[PDB]
């Protein structure tokens, strides 16, 4: 039994027609205190997965170290590494899963929120989340923390259930995503304007974009607003 | 405790007030909070001094016996030793640890471990209960690539605010300048900051 | 309990009082609280009186053991490094609060050291509940480049403003010097301000006032002979 | 000679000798095959049985849905081996979602079988296995030797009168290997190339012990009246 | 006759295990000799490459073993590198339990004492080495202190090892019964390394270039080795007189 | 690994021998001799610095130990055998005693705790017997001064003077015509270097000798002064001047 | 609840010429409840007297404890445990149960056989040693000793007087106190001869 | 479990205990034994928490009896009470400790003396002319402080024990069902089955 | 005698022939070599084609620890597995502490360490294998090679198994007509004539050439195996070397 001390916010996610895309801001919160400006917390694997993730971020090194020790130990005596014998995004989370569910039953968590997204080998997109207690589930669109209040709703607007998979482009999904990020900058106050963003899709392989800021941002109306009453 | 490193031009200082306090009583008000766990790789150290100075202990003890079978360990890797004992121990541990090093590939280097465990690597970093009050201060004036002179300045400037705010920080400022030349020892008195 | 530790010219000195107490009751009026480690090493304590008399005896005795084997003359380091790792392991559950003092190869030391492991360097420390007394004391009078009775005078002035201001300290002041090249003098009640006053009456009783109802001659010796 | 009487003790020409005679208890035991195609890989395995009122000792043992062998000398060690197997390939459902590459399968069965080779106590395993499978990488056969070497094969074979059948799939090589969406046809090569073997004894309903595996076929073995066909 | 497989007493109470591991320590065919200054402890070691294709830059008997302490070492390489790696480990330990370097002298009784239990436990054999450990201590000056596979070790004025120890012994032997001193009365390190080439030279009978040496040289806090370049310069200095 | 000798490497032969110890008896035969003898104010302990080159400190090597302030030690036999008997002596008079009672252990009990060491390596898995014998002279309070041999077996026996080692045959005979009852310690120290020279071939001065007292309390030797009670260490090695000084008078 | 004062009691010793005395009271309770008027807290290995107070059980405990080792001591020494170091013996043997100790208040008293010295002491429950030149108290009623003690005392009694103050002494503090008394034993300890005496007193 | 009493006569122990037992809102049984016989002449009563009172008796007989076997010889009363004491001194600073008071009357045949040990849970033995466990002694002891006489026959000595029945049943709040008594002297253990 | 029937006995001249017997082993194996060359090294090896029933280019011999540090032997190939799995575990433990990869020389000492330690007892038997290993870190690059004794050097060239003599000449050729150095594909056309030059001493059977590289410009640093058109380049210059 832990409490998190530096911190990372929500992390937002969903599927379109030819793959999945993933993003999260870069800070690092110490309490109120924004502590920590230039916090990466999506890691890729390999060129098929991305791996977000929230909540402690000493905890988050950890993770990222073991999925690093994971792609060295895929390659040994493994001729197939970079073919048939690659890491799937399906493997890699299963991984993650297990070891989360492990720690929660040592009462020793790991404190985080994690999605991972990718694209399967056969070319199916791959969606799915765990947390400290090793719960998991899947759904079109998913969000951790603040996300999952603010983002979802917004993104279940686009991708409503399965069938509207293959009726969304990667220009509406990005769009989405990224007023979503927008509304839980105005929204979430242990959040920061700066953050990064990832698509995976199935024909254009992995996109890794970074500095990436909130914009087109409306706070004119403010000037009208007096007093409490 | 107020404590910082900032990097520079010709390598790394670090940078320390004297203050111990038991509650409200001033246990030592000549400590020194500038600790070496190798040639040119020191620490700053924050929370319990039980803790802070068991992990630096445990910390030279393991680069004098990598330098004695790898050679000169890097500033990267003291952090990582630093880390890991944090890390592993963090249910049993209360250590705010700030790292500077030079090396000569990769010059001036700081990195900063809070509670949790994490590594951040950083141009400057602040830490300790005195440091909530520069914040403000120390974003405004760092500049990259600062002289040697510029570089003691800001850190004298920035410690004599936090020691002016901060009733668990005072005494003298000390520092300790990292470079290729060597090892360099300054203080720095009250009748001196006070009047900055 | 009032402990205070000196550096001077060519050596240090440390000192106490002699008062230990359970709660408000004084149980023993001429306490000693300055601890030999070694030779030339000594220490006074404050705290848990057992795990300060334990703590110093065990360190004591492997530091010994450490000069047999290195055919060298104990170390004020080593001393230090072996209480605070032993104290820190243990989480502050043994309550000893130390100055540790003494002369060596190396020259002359001074630290003090608390029971979560910790600590710390100077040319003047204060431990135990007169210790602000006695700091106040040592703020006012302390100078650079002390002579032996100089450091002796004021290490004493600070016990005693434990003495007469802490009601956790009194009765005598003891000393210990440690001189560089020179054998450590232990100054067993170097001053003694709190003898009592002779009491307004004699209360030894005439013989035969306690009621008795049985006499017998107790067994001491082994079973005999014949 | 001087130098057999455990595993930690090299001859001085260089050799391990109780290792010498774990391999020699293989070549004592009944005679099994391994071939496989581009789609199947087969198993085809001669039974021994005590005597006639006896039944036919087991060859074959089924690892997981994609993977199995057949054994060659101490069975009760083919069982330790197998176990080892199964929890290794369950390991990495479980942990992974991920079904275990046959290679990597012998890579670790040659470290389990090195360490009884290495210490003082223990002792060499005795028997040999072939393991065939189907995974990423397509079909897939493989033979192990208590030495700890592991070959990956087209074909192969092990125990008595093996290099009958051995040589046979030498010179069928090229046509078998094309045998591809035929299991039957497969399998008649492999019944034939085990025939190779045979002397005083031929194939009956209860002394031929088959097994497949492929693109859409999970390990399953064929004994008594479902191997009549073969026959 | 299994009392000459183990190490247990033979009928004549000797340890033939322990004769034999003596024996080992020749194996490389090298000498090495160690001598104190005023200020300094050196000590030099022969350089042997015998095959092309090896880079030399990694072919070395002397080990750094802290800061302070220097170990030269005669025997195989295997054996030697075992040792190296717990001395450093010893040293490392020492400083973080007591609080100072640990001395030469105490090493090199420490390192003593596991060769003694070798040579009594029988699960565990001999160390087939002679290590010399060298440094200036802070207490006891320049010191020499060497430890074999018996787990008897002593103090030196100098000190020679290896197949031809005996020839550098004595011409060592002779000299300082002319000098009537216990060390090199000279100032600088370079000169007492000088000293220690020439008078290998002279007890050898073999002459030197700059790959053929391997010198190290223990000064007040520190414990470093020469470079080819560093002892060619040595090298000339000795020619020019 | 793991330690897979947990047999004993010692047994009974058929008549009754065991042979590890004898041949460990055989070894300390071969040693070096050394010597003790009691006076009524003291007792001393004598032994040949053999060094083993000119080129070696022999002061730097010590054979004649201090256990406790009051209990010294000497032998022949192996040298490394000594020095981790030594250790093993010095650690065990804390652990067993002064930890728990405050106070050095008196040397009969000492000697019987090294003695189990001994002991032991005589029975215990996968260990050979230590090839030493020991001479342990000794004061303490309630039994005043004594003198004990112990033997790789871990038999021990107390003596008024003996000797062990190389020429401990010629060297007790010597001793049985010149000890008496009313020796100082003076005297003692006389027949000690008398009874020495016997035994050694080269050399025979201050530097090639050592040798040791247990007498009267040093409180020079102390290195601190407060504590009447305190008086101490009754054990002190002779330097080579004072070795010296007694061999002219010799 | 408190383990020190759930069953009562108190021990006293003191100095004079040539002399030591050690004395007890007789009861032991369950809180409230007097149970025995006979629970004598003074035991003797050879010359030297160990009184105890506090937890009853770990009394009787430590009582076989001590002569345990002491019969022990005595094999191998060949001699009797000397007050001194008895002293560090019980101050060892607490200090090993440090976070598990046992609930006493330990007194040593006698005469070193050698030395004729008079030698007291006394420890916390944890084995930090009190070595006074003149009184050491313990129990229940501690402060009401300590105050009896101050008072009455004088240093050099001869033993007949000794026995006179020291047995004043616990009579009239275990009289303010609610779990000690029931009966009381006086022991006279000379260098050859000791004496034991049961006072009366009140019984309630 | 409630009441125990003990009291040593002349001649004989007499050890007189309870018969509820009570699981909290119902009294599941009246005719509770709560005793075991350790030896032909020593008798152990007790009381405390359910299941360890049991458990603990039966563990201490079980001991007795393997003592009494392998040396031929029945252990005096004074050895039997202070193996037990330790059983208890060592279950107090144990994980989980008994929770058991006894009782121990014995009959010792070398000394021909009747013996009355009272044991608490921590360890706490006292020897006793007589003794009890719980509340019994605050409505008994002023009883028995009165009338008893160390030369009391066995029947007098039933007879006081009747009058301490009497108070309790009397004075105290809970239904106790009586009591089963039994002697123990020279001639072993024998139940009174009319009380 | 009755000196090398136990491992970790010195015989009378100072020798552990247990660890000698090892040796023998070693020899009886096909030739693997190492090359070191400019910014980097290379590694081959003879792999016997016992039957046209083996899969060609599947029985993979050359081993990687952690990502930049190649590692083949020759001898008893499961000994040179197990000693594979030990070096990954050290290098895992040394990167977990000090957050660098392991320098080629600290690896190379805790191989050392390792297969030194089976030769100090009676319960375990020396290693069946020499081993050639070697990489890029920080200081350049690193050629090693270590024998069942324990006992390593750093290599310009190295050799071992049945063709060991015909290769190591063949290596010292290129040290002495080479003192500036040789470039990472030079090295790799060189490794495969050699490796074809030693076939003379398993000549019986033909076998198939495996090839591996870390380079820092060819490969960035990381150990790679030599596949495809490159390899075949490299057989081509091979074969016609030979002819
Ligand atoms: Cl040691
Ligand atoms: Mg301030
Ligand atoms: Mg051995
Ligand atoms: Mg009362
Ligand atoms: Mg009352």
């Amino acid at each position: 039994t832990q409490q998190p001390i530096v911190t990372g916010t929500s992390v937002i996610s969903m599927k379109y027609d030819n793959g999945v895309i993933i993003a999260a801001d870069n800070l690092g919160s110490y309490g109120s205190l924004l502590r920590f400006n230039g916090v990466e917390r999506l890691i890729p694997v390999g060129d098929n997965t991305v791996v977000g993730i929230s909540g402690d971020i000493s905890d988050m090194q950890h993770i990222e170290r073991l999925l690093k020790d994971l792609v060295t130990e895929n390659a040994y005596d493994n001729p197939l590494a970079d073919a048939e014998e690659a890491l799937e995004p399906s493997y890699i989370f299963e991984y993650l899963a297990t070891v989360m569910y492990q720690r929660r039953s040592k009462m020793n968590p790991l404190w985080n929120a994690i999605i991972v997204a990718g694209v399967q080998s056969n070319g199916d997109q791959f969606l799915r989340y765990v947390n400290l207690l090793g719960v998991t589930y899947s759904s079109p669109t998913l969000a951790t923390g603040f996300g999952a209040h603010m983002a979802n709703p917004l993104l279940r607007k686009v991708v409503d259930r399965e069938s509207d998979i293959p009726k969304t482009t990667v220009q509406v999904a990005e769009e989405a995503i990224v007023n979503a990020m927008r509304v839980l900058y105005y929204r979430d106050a242990r959040s920061s304007r700066n953050f990064s963003l990832a698509i995976i899709d199935k024909n254009t392989g992995l996109t890794f974009k970074k500095n990436l800021q909130v914009e087109n941002m409306k706070w004119d109306f403010a000037k009208d607003i007096k007093g409490y009453g | 405790t107020s404590i910082m490193a900032v990097t520079f031009k010709d390598g790394v200082i670090l940078g320390a007030d004297s203050r111990t306090t038991t509650g409200a009583y001033i246990a030592n008000r000549v400590t020194d909070k500038l600790t070496r766990v190798h040639d040119k790789i020191w620490c700053c150290r924050s929370g319990s001094a039980a803790d802070t100075q068991a992990i630096a202990d445990i910390v030279q003890y393991h680069l004098e016996l990598y330098t004695s079978q790898y050679g000169t360990p890097s500033t990267e890797t003291a952090a990582s030793v630093f880390k890991e004992l944090c890390y592993e121990n963090k249910d049993n541990l209360t250590a705010g640890i700030i790292v500077a090093g030079y090396d000569d590939k990769n010059k001036g280097e700081v990195y900063t471990i809070p509670l949790g465990g994490s590594v951040h690597k950083l141009p400057y970093a602040i830490a300790g209960s005195g440091s909530t009050f520069i914040y403000g201060y120390c974003d405004k004036n760092f500049r990259e690539n600062m002289s040697k002179e510029e570089t003691v300045d800001f850190i004298k400037h920035s410690l004599s605010q936090a020691i002016k705010w901060d009733g668990s920080s005072g005494g003298v400022i000390r520092m300790v300048v990292l470079t290729a030349a060597g090892v360099e020892r300054l203080i720095f008195y009250p009748d001196e900051y006070e009047q900055l | 309990t009032t402990i205070v530790g000196v550096k001077f010219n060519n050596g240090v000195v440390i000192a106490a009082d002699t008062r230990s107490t359970q709660g408000p009751i004084v149980a023993d009026k001429n306490c000693a609280k300055l601890h030999r480690i070694s030779p030339k090493i000594w220490c006074a304590g404050a705290g848990t009186a057992a795990d300060t008399e334990a703590v110093t005896q065990l360190i004591g005795s492997n530091i010994e053991l450490h000069s047999l084997y290195t055919s060298r003359e104990p170390r004020v380091v080593s001393a230090l490094q072996m209480l605070k790792q032993h104290l820190f392991k243990y989480q502050g559950h043994i309550g000893a609060y130390l100055i540790v003092a003494g002369v060596d190869p190396t020259g002359s030391h001074l630290f003090s050291i608390h029971a979560h492991g910790s600590t710390d360097v100077g040319y003047y420390l204060s431990l135990g509940s007169g210790s602000l007394a006695a700091m106040a004391v040592l703020e006012s009078h302390w100078k650079q480049d002390l002579t032996k009775e100089e450091a002796i005078k004021l290490a004493s002035d600070a016990i005693q403003a434990g003495i007469w201001n802490d009601l956790g300290s009194g009765s005598n002041v003891d000393v210990c010097v440690m001189e560089i090249g020179k054998d450590a003098e232990y100054l067993r009640n170097y001053l003694t301000p709190n003898v009592r006053e002779e009491k307004q009456k004699s209360y030894k009783f005439p013989r035969g006032t306690t009621a008795v109802l049985k006499e017998s001659i107790v067994n001491i010796c082994d079973i005999q002979e014949e | 000679n001087n130098y057999d009487g455990d595993t930690v003790t090299f001859s001085p020409t260089g050799r391990l000798f109780q290792v010498e005679y774990a391999l020699e208890a293989i070549k004592q035991g009944s005679v099994t095959v391994g071939l496989r195609s581009n789609t199947h890989a087969v198993l085809v395995a001669l039974k021994r049985n005590a005597d006639e009122l006896s039944s036919y000792q087991k060859k074959i043992i089924k690892c997981d849905e994609h993977m199995g062998l057949s054994l060659a000398g101490l069975a009760p060690d083919a069982r330790v081996l197998s176990n080892y197997l199964r929890q290794q390939c369950n390991y990495s459902s479980l942990v992974f979602n991920r079904k275990l590459a046959v290679e990597r399968a012998g890579h670790l069965l040659c470290d389990k079988a090195q360490k009884n080779t290495q210490s003082y106590g223990g002792r060499p395993y005795g028997v040999g296995l072939l393991i065939i499978g189907y995974d990423k990488s397509g079909a897939h056969l493989l033979e192990f030797q208590p030495s700890g070497n592991v070959t990956e094969l087209y074909g192969t074979a092990i125990g008595a009168r093996s290099q009958g059948a051995k040589t046979y799939l030498e010179r069928t090589l090229d046509t078998f290997i094309k045998i591809d969406g035929n299991p039957d046809e497969l399998i008649k090569a492999g019944v034939e190339a085990i025939s190779q073997s045979l002397r005083d004894e031929s194939l009956t309903v209860d002394n031929l012990s088959i097994a497949i595996v492929g693109k859409d076929t999970p390990f399953t073995i064929y004994d008594g009246e479902a191997v009549a066909k073969y026959i | 006759g299994y009392d000459r497989h183990i190490t247990i007493f033979s009928p004549e109470g000797r340890l033939y295990q322990v004769e034999y591991a003596f024996k080992a320590t020749n194996q490389t065919n090298i000498n090495s000799l160690a001598v104190r200054g005023k200020d300094c402890t050196v000590v030099i070691s022969q350089k042997k490459v015998p095959d092309k294709l090896l880079d030399p830059t990694t072919v070395s008997y002397i080990f750094c073993i802290s800061r302070t302490i220097g170990m030269v070492v005669n025997g195989p390489i295997p054996d030697a590198r075992n040792a190296a790696l717990r001395a450093k480990a010893e040293a490392a330990e020492f400083r973080y339990k007591y609080g100072y370097d640990m001395p030469c002298d105490v090493l090199a009784k420490r390192m003593a004492n596991l060769s003694q239990i070798y040579t009594q436990r029988a699960y565990m054999r001999p160390l087939g080495v002679i290590l010399t450990f060298v440094s200036v201590d802070e207490e006891l000056g320049p010191s020499i202190y060497k430890t074999d596979p018996a787990g008897y070790y002593v103090g030196y004025k100098a000190t020679a090892t290896g197949p031809k120890q005996q020839e550098i012994t004595t011409n060592l032997e002779n000299h300082f019964k002319k000098s009537k001193i216990d060390h090199i009365n000279e100032e600088s390190w370079e000169k007492v390394v000088e000293f220690a080439i020439t008078h290998m030279i002279d007890a050898l009978g073999t002459e030197f270039s700059k790959n053929d040496l391997e010198v190290g040289v223990a000064t007040k806090d520190k414990f470093f080795t020469l470079s080819a370049e560093n002892i060619e310069e040595r090298l000339v200095a000795i020619a020019e007189q | 690994m793991t330690d897979r000798y947990s047999f004993s490497l010692t047994t009974f032969s058929p008549s009754g021998k065991l042979g590890q110890i004898d041949y460990a008896l055989t070894a300390v035969k071969q040693g070096v001799t050394s010597l003790g003898i009691k006076a009524t104010n003291g007792v001393v302990i004598a032994t040949e610095k053999k060094s083993s080159s000119p080129l070696a400190m022999s002061e730097t090597l010590s054979k004649v130990s201090l256990l406790t302030p009051d209990i010294g030690a000497v032998y022949s036999g192996m040298g490394p055998d000594y020095r981790v008997l030594v250790d093993k002596s010095r650690k065990v008079a804390h652990t067993s005693y002064k930890r728990i009672y405050g106070e050095y252990p008196p040397t009969k009990l000492l000697v019987s705790e090294v003695a189990k060491i001994m002991q032991e390596a005589t029975q215990s898995g996968g260990v050979r017997p230590f090839g030493v014998s020991l001479l342990i002279a000794g004061h303490d309070e309630f039994n005043g001064f004594s003198l004990y041999q112990v033997d790789p077996s871990g038999s021990y026996f107390p003596w008024k003077a003996t000797a062990i080692g190389k020429g401990s045959v010629a060297a007790k005979t010597f001793l049985e015509k010149r000890w008496n009852d009313e020796l100082e310690l003076e005297d003692a120290i006389h027949i000690a270097l008398l009874t020495l020279k016997e035994s050694v071939e080269g050399e025979f001065n201050g530097d090639t000798i050592e040798l040791a007292i247990i007498g009267d309390e040093n409180p020079d030797l102390l290195g601190y002064t407060g504590i009447p009670t305190d008086k101490g260490p009754r054990f002190r090695k002779l330097t080579s001047q004072e070795i010296n000084d007694r061999l002219e008078a010799l | 609840s408190d383990p020190s004062s759930i069953n009562g009691g108190i021990v006293v010793a003191m100095t004079g010429k040539d002399c030591v005395a050690i004395a007890c009271d007789l009861r032991l309770g369950s809180q409230s409840l007097g149970v025995s008027n006979k629970f004598e807290k003074i035991f003797h290995y050879g010359h030297v007297f160990l009184g105890i107070t506090g937890l009853a059980t770990d009394v009787t405990t430590l009582n076989e404890m001590f002569r345990y080792k002491t019969n022990l001591y005595k094999l191998k020494e060949e001699r009797a445990i000397e007050p001194e170091t008895f002293t560090q013996l019980v101050s060892s043997s607490l200090y090993e149960r440090r976070f598990g100790p046992y609930f006493v208040g330990p007194v040593v008293a006698g005469i070193n056989s050698k030395s004729g010295k008079p030698f007291i002491a006394g420890f916390d429950l944890i084995g930090c040693i009190d070595e006074a030149k003149d009184f050491i108290v313990s129990g229940t009623a501690s402060d009401q000793l300590f105050g009896m003690c101050e008072s009455l005392y004088e240093p050099n009694l001869e033993p007949e007087d000794l026995f006179e103050t020291i047995s004043q002494a616990l009579l009239n503090a275990a009289d303010r106190d609610a779990l000690s008394g029931w009966g009381a034993v006086v022991y006279i300890i000379k260098k050859d001869e000791v004496v034991k005496r049961y006072l009366k007193m009140r019984q309630d | 479990m409630d009441i125990i009493l003990g009291i040593r006569v002349q001649d004989s122990v007499i050890l007189a205990s309870s018969k509820a037992v009570t699981r909290g809102i119902s009294v599941l049984k009246d005719s509770d034994d709560k005793t075991r016989q350790l030896s032909p002449h020593t008798l152990m009563s007790f009381a405390g928490e359910a299941g360890d009172t049991v458990q603990f008796a039966e563990y201490i007989q079980a001991n007795i009896q393997l003592y009494s076997i392998r040396e031929d010889y029945e252990l005096s009363p004074q050895a039997v009470s202070s193996f037990v004491r330790q059983e208890l001194a060592k279950s107090i600073r144990s994980r989980r400790p008994y929770q058991v008071n006894v009782l121990i009357g014995g009959y010792d045949k070398k000394k021909n003396k009747p013996e009355l040990y009272q044991i608490d849970y921590l360890g706490t033995k006292v020897e006793l002319p007589y003794g009890a466990h719980g509340y019994s002694g605050f409505y008994t002891f002023s009883l028995l402080d009165h009338h008893y006489r160390p030369d009391m026959t066995t029947e007098e000595g039933l007879d006081l024990l009747k009058l301490c029945v009497q108070e309790l049943e009397k004075r105290m709040p809970m239904d106790f069902k009586g009591v089963i008594v039994k002697i123990v002297d020279k001639d072993g253990i024998r139940q009174v089955d009319d009380f | 005698t009755g000196y090398d029937l136990s491992n970790s006995v010195f015989s009378p001249d100072g020798r552990n022939f247990q660890v000698e017997y090892a040796v023998k082993a070693v020899e009886n194996g096909t030739t693997s070599i190492g090359i070191k060359c400019n910014d980097g090294v290379v590694f081959a090896v003879e792999k016997l084609i016992t039957s046209k029933l083996l899969v060609p280019q599947k029985n993979v011999k050359i081993q990687v620890v952690d990502r930049h540090i190649g590692c083949v032997y020759s001898g008893l190939i499961p000994d040179g597995r197990h000693l594979v799995n030990r070096g990954r575990e050290e290098a895992a433990s040394f990167k977990k502490l000090y957050k660098t990869p392991i320098p080629i020389p600290a690896f190379a000492d805790r191989l050392g360490q390792y297969v030194q330690a089976h030769t100090l007892y009676n319960s375990v038997r020396p290693f069946g294998v020499s081993t050639i290993f070697g990489g890029v870190d920080k200081n350049g690059a690193h050629l090693y090679m270590l024998e069942p004794s324990g006992s390593y050097w750093g290599y310009k060239g190295a050799a071992t198994g049945k063709g060991r003599q015909s290769a190591k000449a063949e290596l010292e050729k290129l040290v002495d007509h080479h003192p500036e150095g040789l470039s990472a594909r030079e090295a790799v056309k060189q490794a495969a004539k050699i490796i074809y030059l030693a076939h003379e001493d398993n000549k019986e059977k033909d076998f198939e050439l495996e090839i591996s590289w870390c380079s820092l410009s060819e490969t960035n640093g990381l150990h790679k195996f030599v596949k495809g058109d490159l390899l075949q380049e490299a057989i081509d210059f091979a074969q016609k070397e030979i002819n």
